[PDB]
RNA sequence: CCUCCGCAUAAGCCUGCGUCAGAUUAAAACACUGAACUGACAAUUAACAGCCCAAUAUCUACAAUCAACCAACAAGUCAUUAUUACCCUCACUGUCAACCCAACACAGGCAUGCUCAUAAGGAAAGGUUAAAAAAAGUAAAAGGAACUCGGCAAAUCUUACCCCGCCUGUUUACCAAAAACAUCACCUCUAGCAUCACCAGUAUUAGAGGCACCGCCUGCCCAGUGACACAUGUUUAACGGCCGCGGUACCCUAACCGUGCAAAGGUAGCAUAAUCACUUGUUCCUUAAAUAGGGACCUGUAUGAAUGGCUCCACGAGGGUUCAGCUGUCUCUUACUUUUAACCAGUGAAAUUGACCUGCCCGUGAAGAGGCGGGCAUAACACAGCAAGACGAGAAGACCCUAUGGAGCUUUAAUUUAUUAAUGCAAACAGUAUACCAAACCUGCAUUAAAAAUUUCGGUUGGGGCGACCUCGGAGCAGAACCCAACCUCCGAGCAGUACAUGCUAAGACUUCACCAGUCAAAGCGAACCUCAAUUGAUCCA
RNA sequence: GCUAAACCUAGCCCCAAACCCACUCCACCUUACUACCAGACAACCUUAGCCAAACCAUUUACCCAAAUAAAGUAUAGGCGAUAGAAAUUGAAACCUGGCGCAAUAGAUAUAGUACCGCAAGGGAAAGAUGAAAAAUUAUAACCAAGCAUAAUAUAGCAAGGACUAACCCCUAUACCUUCUGCAUAAUGAAUUAACUAGAAAUAACUUUGCAAGGAGAGCCAAAGCUAAGACCCCCGAAACCAGACGAGCUACCUAAGAACAGCUAAAAGAGCACACCCGUCUAUGUAGCAAAAUAGUGGGAAGAUUUAUAGGUAGAGGCGACAAACCUA
């Protein structure tokens, strides 16, 4: 992931991780099941409502995200219309 | 690569010209035509190949008188210089030419046809038809190219109107102007496929060397091909 | 001299391709000159030209960097030399064609002093101011004799 | 192949 | 005593065995003092070969080889004329040597003339004794190749037979010098022709290819490839190919017929051969004894007619055998001389070394112990010879295997024609009665034969290729919660017979030992009142 | 105590400032280090490649306009390993050193010297007494590897336990490593002296300071922000491109020359045989005379033979009577 560039010398991240997954202030990562769109004729309707749903990640790889972005993508937006809006925060936390 | 010719005599002479050879080496120095090289000296004569030609403040018709018939190393057929008028030049001798004999370069068309001898030379429009000829050119007043080698000899076929049809030695009907002047008769050195070689030592003073020994695999082209006779090319422009 | 893909696709193989001019050996005439020349001119050229209505004003309109060859900026120093030091084009008898060829080209008429250094190089610039600063060395015996007849003036007059 | 190397002469200050 | 040497010319740094002092130290493989030196002294003087030629036009076909007979073929190494202008003259480079190229004072190499041994030039030996071993020389009672795979040094002087190649020659400089490449004879294809080799040539020529003389001959084919005509064809001395079965009277080896295919179903010749294993073939000879050699046979199912088949005139440092005569290779070795060997005088290595106060047997260990256990063995130190061990010295093995590390060769393995010749289109010129003709030279698009700009060649394989497999489920190994592999032994699956509420949300769990994935379901709105065991496909893109 | 150990100066690297230079006479474009004579032709051109994506064919900062935040954001990319801006607030003139070193360090340098090849090119150690060397004096010695002074004395990985004394008595299988297992007969080593091998981000841990704000503009924040400490090796291949060099050995060609006694000479790309061209075999050595030698047995030696001189054909190639043979061991 270049982690000291040739003009700048700072850290560059990996476009693919943004258009992938969706990163939350308090430390999870929003992803998609593969082939939720891909021959949906063979497939229970089950299968069909479990693959069209918001999965959070692991440890490990909510881990390589992280070290795989840099600052930017671990700050706190304000958006005016924004779904996701209400999981920045996670409430009811005992370790 | 100073590479430089030695055609160097913008004259025509009589004395032999010393000639470099090439074995095969252009202006660059790389080797482009194989099998030549290694070979005994030579000397090079000016063979004026130009049948018919007026001297200084002439016009007319002029006749010839053959010396002495030598032998030329750079071709195959022997040469002969024939002495005539203030000037003597070198031309390809015929079949059956000796000393003492007597030629004609003539140039006037006549109406009939002239039953000429096999040393003389006069332009095709006075020539019967079926007459062994030698030396034909391509255009007035260009010099003779085709049929220049030993025994070759080629035999009028038909005449139209202002062309005149020459039947070559591949069997190939090529056509020309009738104002063209060629020999009549046969190139003398004949029974020149019969020369024995007899071993390689031959070979090595004429200036060829072997071919190569690679074994190279015949592809499609080493085929008989039995093919029609080519048309015939014409050389006179038409507008 | 640039390179182009093979099926017009990125995923294949990257070639190098070179495309020339056309050139077309036409000749033209100048009428500030009066002579004709033989130019191998292509074919945009040609349009400016018809479009410039005339060769003499596509000349002289373009500046340096649309001609891009030396016989186009020694042409417009030519012209502009001709207008300039209002020189006999054709020959006497008749002024009246040199007074209406120089009428029609007044827009411009660009000052002796600065049309002769108008498309020299830097090296034919060089040797021109070289040329013109040679100058031999004057023999210091004139110098000498001046200052000394000054210096006697200059003691006797006062 | 004929596998050989050259031997190496050391300098004259030696 | 040798002279297989030397003197000059040619090439080559130019002072490199003349004197003087030092010669205490420093280079002689040791010394005197000097071909492995420090400083000073000056050699070589040209007539030797060079340093060269005032122009304008023109002239130069009857070789050399004692060149006079003769005779040729590879067709050849030497010459002037008319005119204009020019009467100043001897400058320059080296003349030494014991010498050059190979790291050297090296048993290597160097072109021509001179007497081919002389008038040039040098010393195989430092001394002491005659150890073993090795190398170079003379011969030997009897056998003369009986030893060795093979006549392998050697001296006598040596005949015949077979294979291969026509011959001379040349090729792997530095392990193969050959049957290997070439050579005249033959055959195939291409080209109607002027300036830079081809060629200052003309279809009895030139270029591109296969075998390689003379004698007998080259029988067939375009279904497949290429080439030529675009007339569906021609080409094979262009790439290549010329059957099987059944019936067949006593025995292998058949006349003949039927059947299916196709261009023909092996022609001539020759041989168990340089010729797949059977093959030490029948048999004769050469020896008393012969898978060695010659002669007549092809089931040669894999010889074969220019990937040419066989004798023949001559020949081969090519590969094998033998006859009359002889060489200690042996039975069975020996007599002498030199190099060398042992000691004395000095210069004086290279490989190699973890340290050694370093014996043997049995047994054990990372599987072959002088260092471990039990025994045997023992005052110490040098010289002179052999190899049994220390898996001894030289090359990170050239043989086997791994590598998403390379390179060479050939394509019908992949991107493409980047450079030609042919094409069709568009612009560029000019005539032409609503039509045709598109010449020479530039530009862009797409195609065809040669070059090419780049690349890879998957995995387990009781070492690798070949044998077998590449995903998932079940039965025993794994027996009563769960998991567990094998190239351990068996069934299978890449789907189906019928309604689309096979609609939308939403607590809680299992999870093929991780992840990516898969499955069950509380309840509500909506509606009348799902079967089988594996049964399958993600990112990007469209 | 012999061999041999230390003695600091030519200076060496980067900053700030400053823009730095080039004939005493002769010779220097032909055979440079040459005084003197008749065709004037000579540049104007996408660099490529390695590596990475575990291969690789698209792609891979190097492009020469001062900082920073934006921002590694939109974007480009077999949408993947990677590459990467712009719009925008902005960027305080002048001061002479080394928390670097002292000959195996620092430029290779006292020097681009010797040496290697025809050639481009490669290319290394040097110098230590002293105020008075016009003080040739008497001292300053003492430490590593090698030696004598002063050899060995039976037994044993060289060691330990020990007693009045070295041995004698008992025990005990060198060192680091790929390896389950190594002193194993696997790898490395003769010693001494000098030199040589863990360089760093997001996210983490600890300790000061401030605080709903922290921070010397930019960034973060539902107890946060700033600063400091803490951390991630060396050496070793075959391959490819670009810029220049070679036919003086060897392959081929070109111009002018030279060489071959004698006998049989059948006329001859005939035979034996001198000098000469090449080397089929035996024996000698493989750190030799020699990084390819010594005698004969060898083939040719009137021609497809050898050789002195000069020139040309060079790597995406030259040449090739085809050995993938040769192109300076
Ligand atoms: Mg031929
Ligand atoms: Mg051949
Ligand atoms: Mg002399
Ligand atoms: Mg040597
Ligand atoms: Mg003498
Ligand atoms: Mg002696
Ligand atoms: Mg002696
Ligand atoms: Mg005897
Ligand atoms: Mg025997
Ligand atoms: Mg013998
Ligand atoms: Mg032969
Ligand atoms: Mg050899
Ligand atoms: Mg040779
Ligand atoms: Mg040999
Ligand atoms: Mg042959
Ligand atoms: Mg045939
Ligand atoms: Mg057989
Ligand atoms: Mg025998
Ligand atoms: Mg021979
Ligand atoms: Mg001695
Ligand atoms: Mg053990
Ligand atoms: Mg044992
Ligand atoms: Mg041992
Ligand atoms: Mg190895
Ligand atoms: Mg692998
Ligand atoms: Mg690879
Ligand atoms: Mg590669
Ligand atoms: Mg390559
Ligand atoms: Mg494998
Ligand atoms: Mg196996
Ligand atoms: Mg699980
Ligand atoms: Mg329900
Ligand atoms: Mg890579
Ligand atoms: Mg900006
Ligand atoms: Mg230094
Ligand atoms: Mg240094
Ligand atoms: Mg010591
Ligand atoms: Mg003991
Ligand atoms: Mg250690
Ligand atoms: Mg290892
Ligand atoms: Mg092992
Ligand atoms: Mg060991
Ligand atoms: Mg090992
Ligand atoms: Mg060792
Ligand atoms: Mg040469
Ligand atoms: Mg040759
Ligand atoms: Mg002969
Ligand atoms: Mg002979
Ligand atoms: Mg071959």
């Amino acid at each position: 992931l270049t982690y000291f560039s040739a003009r700048k010398g700072k850290r560059k991240t990996v476009k693919a991780v943004i258009d992938r997954f969706l990163r939350l202030h308090c430390g999870l990562w929003v992803r998609r099941k593969a082939g939720y769109k891909k021959k949906l004729w063979k497939k229970t309707p089950a299968r069909k409502k479990r693959l069209r749903e918001f999965v959070f990640c692991n440890k490990t790889q909510s881990k390589l995200l992280d070290k795989m972005t840099t600052s930017f993508w671990k700050r706190r937006n304000w958006y005016v219309d924004d779904p996701y809006q209400k999981y920045h925060d996670r409430t009811n936390l005992k370790v | 690569a100073n590479f430089v010719s030695w055609k160097s005599r913008t004259k025509y002479t009589i004395t032999p010209v010393k000639m470099r050879k090439s074995g095969g080496r252009d202006h660059t120095g790389r080797i482009r035509v194989h099998g030549i090289g290694g070979g005994h000296k030579q000397r090079y004569r000016m063979i004026d190949f130009l049948r018919f030609r007026p001297e200084e403040t002439k016009s007319g018709p002029f006749e010839e008188k053959v010396i002495q018939v030598r032998y030329d190393p750079c071709r195959s057929a022997d040469i002969a210089l024939v002495a005539g008028g203030s000037r003597k030049r070198w031309i390809i001798a015929t079949e059956n030419m000796q000393a003492g004999d007597t030629i004609l370069n003539s140039n006037h068309i006549g109406r009939m046809a002239v039953a000429a001898r096999e040393g003389d030379a006069h332009p095709l429009g006075a020539l019967p038809v079926g007459t062994l000829i030698n030396n034909v050119e391509s255009e007035p007043g260009r010099g003779a190219q085709y049929i220049r080698a030993a025994g070759t000899c080629g035999v009028l076929l038909r005449k139209v109107n202002g062309t005149a049809i020459i039947q070559l030695p591949s069997k190939r009907q090529m056509q020309v102007l009738e104002t063209c002047v060629a020999t009549v008769g046969r190139v003398s050195n004949v029974d020149h496929n019969k020369r024995v070689i007899g071993k390689a030592g031959r070979n090595r003073w004429l200036g060829k060397r072997p071919n190569s020994g690679r074994w190279h695999r015949k592809g499609g082209w080493a085929g008989r091909k039995i093919r029609p006779l080519p048309p015939m090319k014409s050389y006179v422009k038409l507008p | 001299l640039g390179q182009i893909y093979a099926n017009n696709d990125k995923l294949s193989k990257r070639l190098k391709k070179v495309w020339k001019p056309q050139l077309f050996e036409r000749e033209f005439y100048s009428e500030i000159l009066d002579k004709k020349f033989t130019v191998t001119v292509t074919m945009r050229t040609l349009d400016l030209i018809d479009e410039a209505y005339g060769l003499d004003f596509y000349i002289l309109k373009a500046s340096g960097e649309d001609l891009c060859s030396k016989f186009g900026m020694d042409l417009k120093r030519g012209m502009l030399l001709r207008l300039a030091r209002q020189d006999p084009q054709l020959h006497p008898e008749d002024p009246e064609r040199r007074a209406a060829i120089y009428d029609k080209y007044k827009e411009f008429a660009i000052p002796e002093e600065e049309a002769e250094w108008v498309g020299l190089t830097l090296e034919e610039a060089i040797e021109k101011q070289r040329l013109l600063e040679e100058k031999d060395p004057v023999p210091l015996f004139k110098i000498y004799v001046a200052e000394l007849i000054q210096q006697l003036q200059q003691q006797a007059l006062s | 192949k004929k596998r050989f190397t050259p031997p190496i002469y050391q300098p004259k200050f030696k």
